[PDB]
RNA sequence: AGGAGUUGAAGCUUGGUUCAAAGAACGUAUCAAG
């Protein structure tokens, strides 16, 4: 009888919607030497550059292509900078940005087909029958979020963590840790109720964790490392979490599911496959966290 | 003797809504927002409206359930809304209008486009490859100053009608308006609700403002 | 009145035999799909290719004059492009406008730029549509 | 003396009128709009103006509803409207005409057709099937310069007579002119009205300019 | 002046029987939707017939010439993809298409191309929906 | 509606005669189909802001997305050779100082259909 | 130091409802009858 619950999306780790806008090395990205980033509107820095030596200033940052890393912003006597949306921290340990997606107001949100994905992540660990006419997912009724504040949105930088933690040049604009995102879902109780909600995501994760990423922290494992059961109110957001994350096929055995994915992804492509995946994580210093990525905490309330 | 429902409808999320004839590049947006083609200025179309009013009024009255066909529904919405059974056709009380955007100027304040791009994919479960998409979504904070004429047929009826309209009015606010509105789309509010006479003055117009402006 | 597909000529009082003749091609003897498996192609592929002529075929049937304009016949080659496209996407698609001679047809309506020549067109796709819904 | 009513229809929505007499594609409009055939510009027929005037004029005058058939008005709406009752006839003051669509150079500016066509469907309330349809529709801001022909017989009466006419014309702006109207289409305005003479001269016809005028 | 069907020839002395006899076959043996129940075409759809008949019959009535025009037959071959089409939609119009046999007499007035072959078949489907309309009704 | 040799009809058929002079002798590895996708995604983000505009002349910001996607696409053709002979096979430079010397709604649209003639004849062969 | 690859997929393309209603159906004049 729709059953309208608040949900409030505590992102425990660094949450990633992109939204299809890819910053590239020197293009509106303005990265200086204080581990802070500020980004550009396009407008602006054109008008910005073609009331002063147009042909001029074109051709000399062509010709400076590709070493541009925002020092012709200082020899030029262009430090006057009016061109900051917002500024972004960066968090490293080469440079292609991609942003969070944002509405027509340039202050960002989470989409509510993102949500929807994940909570049908989260529902379908029954089997991979459910198809584009399954009646329960026509009866929820997810909305986006508010506007977050610009402030909290940091740049990290990839890792991938399958025996030893090495980088990857690709920087993602996450958001920061422990931010509430508020969501507004309601269903038919006749298909979908709390309790299925929460069973769903507690199961989800206990088998993310017992099958691939407690194998992660007890199999080709170290003291690299220097979290469940809690709730446990987990979901993984489309954050870079990985292939295991955005599948189903965890079930029902750690075996013959591990083979399978493993055939169907890395025998088709370059690299060789067998046992096991890798992990990903983010992080932020000295001492480093090595948090994890796409994580977050839902919570379910009346009204 | 006709009443005229003076509103507005603001938006809280995307609303896309309709089919176009647009023809689509394929590295742009595909089905995109319906629009009033004289200039092709976002659009809401009536039908749209007067559907999404039929089915939340028809789930709340009769409450709960649905499953029959939109003749046999109750007498309350075929009064208000028609009827084409043979032997009871009722002429509508209400006339939905396609209704077009308003604050463009108050966009242009904020200068912002009308409308909006917004990147969707679809990931099969399977081998995790995607499926992208681009949906053309009108931006949220945009009014839409609209007037549904109430045609007045006999005013023992007028006070329930009214009464319906400002519950349909109200089940509109928790579902959506139109397009992918389950995955976060189509939130509308109706603020600034009123209602005047086309000619001539109703006497008890002032108790219908505060039944339907409240 | 006239339209070439080969050397073999489909005009306005025939365009249901070819597309027929087309679709029976396209079945007892359809797509393989590089595998030992079967692949006919699905409705929403064609029916988008229908869509995209018919969003020039409800600015030429309103209108009067025996030429097309150039509005119309850009969106013409528009047609074109997207064939090559969704032909490209799909090689089942590719086959479907293979056999069902498609590009062929679009060719004639961009050579011969008359009104009647691109409602034969029309005629002739509704009919590649009408008789694959009616197997 | 004649007179005519000169004066302009301005569209606000929609305003399909009419069933062709014409083939329909698989895929494309269904229930195409009325269109005068030699130059296959879109026209409103006399018939439907008219027709929705007089059920309005005669909805207004006969206080509250009417039932009745066309022969049974009251005396202003059948001198107005002609008759056909057995020995009371009376033959029609008014003589309508059809109105092609008026200003298409000003529609040929905005660089659009002078049709639209507008994605419909409906969904089954038990299955969720939708059923799409496409009709075309005229669009928006298309405007239709008329022309009225008023038999001036009694001089005592067409005070009263151009009164009622004003009375139509203020009703009519109010609802909609043909078709899909509730559902967001039709809504008419009336502009540029006035009244002049055919040959010679009236009077009084300033007293008729201004009771159109306002 | 003499138009086939099945194995048997329908000129303009039978049609109005042979349509009776094909309505009143469609009634004693209706058609079913694999589903339990029976299920007729309604009378929207066969109007919709009539009036695709009726496009090209307006037309036709007020020619001249004994053989047929291009854009006529244009039309006729047209409609007969329109009834291919409507039919490949829903069985039940498969059903009453097949039995009261309409695309066999639509091809064999496109083969011989004349006046009164046409008219045959506008007779033809006149008299077929008149006696769908007489035979249990429901206005 | 001129715009350098090729109208708003012939566009496809001068992309289909690159692309089929570039499937033949070819740059010594061939262009992949990401890089090229990326100029459709620029030109096309463009596209949808240029399309939803009013009028038929063309806004300050308008004139600043082409020249910005010049410069992008001048870094791009910096990156790699192939890309390199991509552009130069194609007159797309040619195309965008046509858009600054000409700066007209419809010339753009018929870029964009050039380009995207180009991303579909690519895929077609 | 970033490379590739998915750029939309599937479904419905109108459904049902009245499908010419009420009037006049020749009136007169020579002819004739008176």
């Amino acid at each position: 009888m729709k059953k309208t619950y608040r949900v409030t999306l505590t992102a425990l780790g660094p949450i990633f919607i992109g939204g299809g806008e890819k910053l590239k090395k020197y293009e509106y990205i303005f990265d200086k030497q204080k581990k802070v980033a500020h980004m550009i509107d396009h407008t602006k820095f054109t008008k910005y550059l073609l009331e002063k030596n147009l042909l001029d200033d074109f051709t000399s940052r062509v010709n400076s292509h590709f070493d541009l890393y925002d020092y012709l912003v200082n020899k030029k006597g262009i430090v006057f900078m009016p061109l900051v949306k917002y500024s972004v921290p960066v968090a490293q340990f080469m440079n292609d940005l991609n942003t969070f997606v944002k509405d027509a107001f340039g202050r960002p949100y989470i989409p509510g087909s993102s949500l929807k994905g994940a909570l049908r992540t989260a529902i379908l660990n029954d089997l991979k029958e459910d198809t584009k006419e399954n009646e329960v997912f026509a009866h929820l009724q997810v909305s986006d979020s508010e506007t977050i504040d610009l402030e909290n949105l940091k740049v990290y930088q990839k890792v991938d963590y399958s025996k030893t933690a090495k980088p990857l040049p690709l920087y993602r604009e996450c958001l920061k840790p422990n931010t509430e995102i508020t969501f507004t879902v309601s269903f038919d109780d006749e298909y979908l109720t709390l309790k299925k909600i929460q069973n769903a995501l507690h199961k989800t994760y206990q088998h993310y964790y017992i099958k691939w990423l407690k194998g992660g922290k007890v199999g080709e494992t170290l003291i690299k490392g220097v979290p469940s059961q809690n709730q446990g109110e987990i979901i993984y957001i489309g954050g870079g979490a990985g292939f295991v994350s955005k599948t189903l096929h965890y079930k029902s055995k750690n075996r013959d599911q591990a083979r399978n994915d493993s055939f169907d992804i890395l025998k088709q492509l370059f690299r060789t496959t067998y046992s096991k995946m890798r992990s990903v994580p983010d992080n932020v210093p000295t001492g480093k966290h090595y948090l994890e990525m796409g994580k977050a905490r839902i919570k379910l309330e009346e009204l | 003797m006709k009443l005229v429902i003076e509103g507005t409808i603001v938006l809280k999320t995307g609303m896309h809504i309709g089919g176009s004839s647009d023809f689509s590049a394929i590295g742009a947006v595909a089905s995109p927002v319906v629009r009033d083609t004289l200039t092709r200025l976002p659009l809401i179309p009536g039908s749209s409206l007067k559907g999404k009013m039929r089915y939340l009024l028809a789930k709340e009255l009769n409450n709960g359930i649905l499953l029959n066909e939109p003749n046999n529904d109750q007498d309350e919405i075929l009064r208000l809304f028609g009827s084409s059974e043979k032997d009871k056709i009722r002429r509508a009380r209400l006339k939905f209008n396609d209704i077009k955007l308003s604050n463009l100027a108050e966009l242009e304040t904020f200068n912002v486009s009308s409308t909006e791009v917004k990147f969707e994919n679809t990931i099969n479960r399977k081998t995790a490859v995607a499926n992208p998409r681009q949906i053309e979504r009108v931006i949220a904070g945009s009014k839409f100053d609209f007037e549904i004429f109430y045609n007045l047929d006999d005013i023992k009826e007028v006070e329930k009608d009214f009464e319906n309209i400002k519950q349909g009015f109200d089940l509109l606010e928790f579902d959506y308006l139109g397009g992918h509105g389950t995955r976060g789309s189509g939130r509308i509010a109706f603020e600034n609700l009123s209602v005047i006479t086309a000619v001539g003055n109703f006497e008890k117009i002032n108790t219908l403002n505060e039944i339907l402006g409240a | 009145t006239e339209l070439k597909i080969g050397n073999e000529k489909v005009n306005s009082t025939n365009f249901g035999d070819f597309a027929e003749k087309a679709i029976r091609g396209i079945n007892h003897k359809p797509f393989v799909n590089s595998k030992g498996g079967e692949q006919k192609i699905t409705t929403s592929k064609i029916r988008g290719i229908l869509e995209l002529v018919n969003k020039v075929y409800n600015r030429v049937i309103n209108t009067n004059d025996v030429e097309l304009s150039e509005n119309i016949l850009a969106d013409i080659a528009y047609i074109k492009v997207k064939i090559a496209y969704e032909s490209g996407r799909e090689p089942v698609v590719k086959d479907f406008i293979q056999r069902t001679a498609f590009t062929a047809a679009i060719t004639d309506v961009m050579n011969q730029r008359t009104r009647e020549s691109f409602l034969l067109f029309a005629r002739y796709v509704e009919s590649l549509i009408a008789y694959f819904k009616f197997y």
